[PDB]
DNA sequence: ATCTGACACGTGCCTGGAGACTAGGGAGTAATCCCCTTGGCGGTTAAAACGCGGGGGAGAATCCGTACGTGCGTTTAAGCGGTGCTAGAGCTGTC
DNA sequence: GACAGCTCTAGCACCGCTTAAACGCACGTACGGATTCTCCCCCGCGTTTTAACCGCCAAGGGGATTACTCCCTAGTCTCCAGGCACGTGTCAGAT
């Protein structure tokens, strides 16, 4: 969202029923590339000392990751529809994992 | 008997019927692969990605826009029910 | 998911973990459910950095490439068609932030 | 990978119609991705016996793969390619 | 259930409460080899005629399916109980094969 | 599923539905819930045998035997350890009814 | 209206792609044995479908505390960009 | 495939600077939880119809099995031109 030259498509401060129209017409990754290779160096620091991490190989895992995520929330949703409720609460999104693995 | 072209000339295909066969051949799935497998594997591709660049191209002309992008060629895959089961499992780029 | 996030050890925004929430279409988000975000993105990549490394091991080498990543991608029966090529980053590339 | 061939169709089906390149690139790795579906379909479908894939092993592959409208569209356009492959060879 | 040797539990218009107790101790298919035969050619009769079925594979096309069908009905009791409800619903089945297939 | 049961071709009895539900442990169960169970098995017997049919098709064979299955059943990638033998079904086994 | 930089276009080439025997294997065909599949009939009889009071689960309406949307400001750090360094990929050539 | 050596694309680091963005806080309103009440439909039990399954039977259709014949395809050599990278114009689209 924050790189130059990205299809952010939003403008600063929006309502949470705005935000969800803008989400739908973006295509840029959500987390920054900044954090994301802090996380993906330290993970990979317990298991082999000293491993740089190629930039090309960063986005190829940050777009398996966003898409994992959001299946999992659009799963999380369904359940949350399901028992007549709006708010998507913790206890949905560990259903909605535990119903696929486990 | 026709030498006047390549493979995918002859069978009039637009996918190149070598490329596909390479992909069956050096799959590391069996020793053998006759030429009519190398055709028949070329035009499944064929078909279908013509219903995908069809559907996206409609999605392109309703979107007022000429050049095909990501978001078309997404947006075309859950318009059809059917060509969604292939790809559902797949990973569309965020 | 509920443990899998530890103290001492980078994680995601909260800010970023609602944004993954409004792209799912909710319309309300607790106040509890950053626990739970944060500890799947850590789990997936946690499975995806485990799984690329041992394909680094073999090869002999000492940096992720991309080829290592994609087999640790097709490793989990996981389809990917978004393989970032040399012309990556050019204008509202789904590989940007 | 399939870039050439697959901007070729497009020019054939919307001739006013152009293509991003990262949307190239991901119209090939779909094409790569069909063609190991395809082709792990034809190795299982085979018997033990047999070690070579015919055209008739593609054939029904495509139909697995494929549910109910497209795969019957797909086997009757496979076999009219296969037929005027084998007229013209 | 209706076959020779063993497999069943309990019979004799045995109540619900026990029936889970029961059906968790048993280890035999409960679906009728009979209707299941004629349900298996009837399918094979509309895509290709005259088509005979292996006894061995009868067996294993009914364990598939059982497995199947009674890992989808455990999936469907948890969006139940989600829901703070105890009765399995038409709605809750057709949600929990929507999570996994959609 | 809702609409996969159809008039005219036989179907799953009525109290061998509520048989399944009680194997996965529901205690109460709707009376609009043997629509659902008949589809869903008739969907599933639908996939096993046309995928059945195909291998035994290319064979050039007649009768369904146990290999074609197998290689149904390993198609949809699901493994199977229940694999019968001609000593299958002997006193209690996952094979009876 | 005004950038811009990504896509269309032109060029060099070399490695992918096609053509022509060869022969050996694997696919196809046909006859024969007999194993296993269909059909069914007497009887069982356990299971399945049907019907009838009766209570427990789900739905509806009301009330409310508290947890979340939302402006507003303060605070922190992600990213351009440019720079420079150098750890380490790529390729070559045995053995 | 392991090992060594040369080359050089690229990943790390950092400083400047920007500035979009994240965090926290106060205000308020919508909402899920709690409660009561009521409806209705599903579990429990008795009865009756009915079809799945035993044994045991028989005919026979097609799965294995073997042997013969021959279609074609991996292999080797030769030739060639088509798609791909490099560099550059210029217009589709965001602002």
């Amino acid at each position: 969202c924050r790189q130059k030259g990205a299809g952010s498509a939003g403008t600063g401060s929006e309502t949470n029923s705005q935000e969800v129209r803008s989400q739908m017409r973006s295509t840029c990754l959500i987390i920054p590339k900044e954090r994301f290779r802090t996380m993906a160096k330290e993970i990979s620091k317990k298991e082999g000392h000293d491993v740089h991490i190629a930039e090309a190989a960063l986005d190829m895992l940050q777009v398996i990751v966003e898409s994992c995520t959001v299946r999992l929330l659009e799963k999380a949703l369904v359940i949350t529809y399901s028992g007549k409720r709006t708010r998507v609460t913790s206890k949905d999104i560990e259903t909605a994992f535990m119903l696929e693995h486990g | 008997e026709s030498k006047e072209g390549s493979r995918s000339s002859k069978a009039k295909l637009q996918i190149s019927v070598a490329r596909s066969e390479r992909l069956l051949r050096e799959h590391g799935g069996c020793s053998r692969v006759s030429e009519g497998a190398a055709v028949a594997l070329a035009a499944a591709i064929e078909y279908f990605m013509g219903e995908v660049l069809e559907l996206a191209g409609n999605a392109a002309r309703d979107s007022k826009k000429v050049r095909i992008s990501v978001k078309h060629i997404t947006l075309a895959i859950q318009n059809d029910a059917a060509l969604f089961a292939v790809v559902g499992k797949g990973v569309f780029s965020g | 998911l509920a443990d899998h996030v530890s103290v001492g050890e980078t994680q995601i925004p909260k800010a970023s973990t609602q944004h993954l929430l409004r792209k799912a279409g909710s319309l309300s988000a607790a106040g509890d459910t950053e626990v739970p975000i944060r500890g799947f993105v850590h789990m997936k990549l946690h499975k995806l950095v485990q799984k690329s490394l041992l394909a680094m091991q073999l090869a002999k080498r000492k940096t992720i490439m991309k080829s290592d990543v994609k087999k640790a991608a097709e490793l989990m029966h996981l389809p990917v068609f978004a393989i970032p090529t040399k012309d990556s980053g050019a204008k509202g590339s789904v590989f940007l932030s | 990978n399939f870039r050439l061939g697959l901007r070729n169709m497009l020019a054939q089906i919307h001739p006013d119609i152009s293509v991003q390149t990262e949307a190239l690139s991901e119209l090939s790795n779909i094409a790569v991705f069909l063609g190991k579906k395809i082709s792990h379909g034809a190795v299982t479908l085979l018997p033990e016996g047999t070690k070579t894939i015919k055209s008739s092993a593609v054939l029904l592959a495509a139909g697995d793969l494929y549910g109910k409208d497209l795969g019957r569209h797909a086997v009757g356009e496979m076999t009219k390619a296969v037929t005027r492959y084998g007229s013209a060879k």
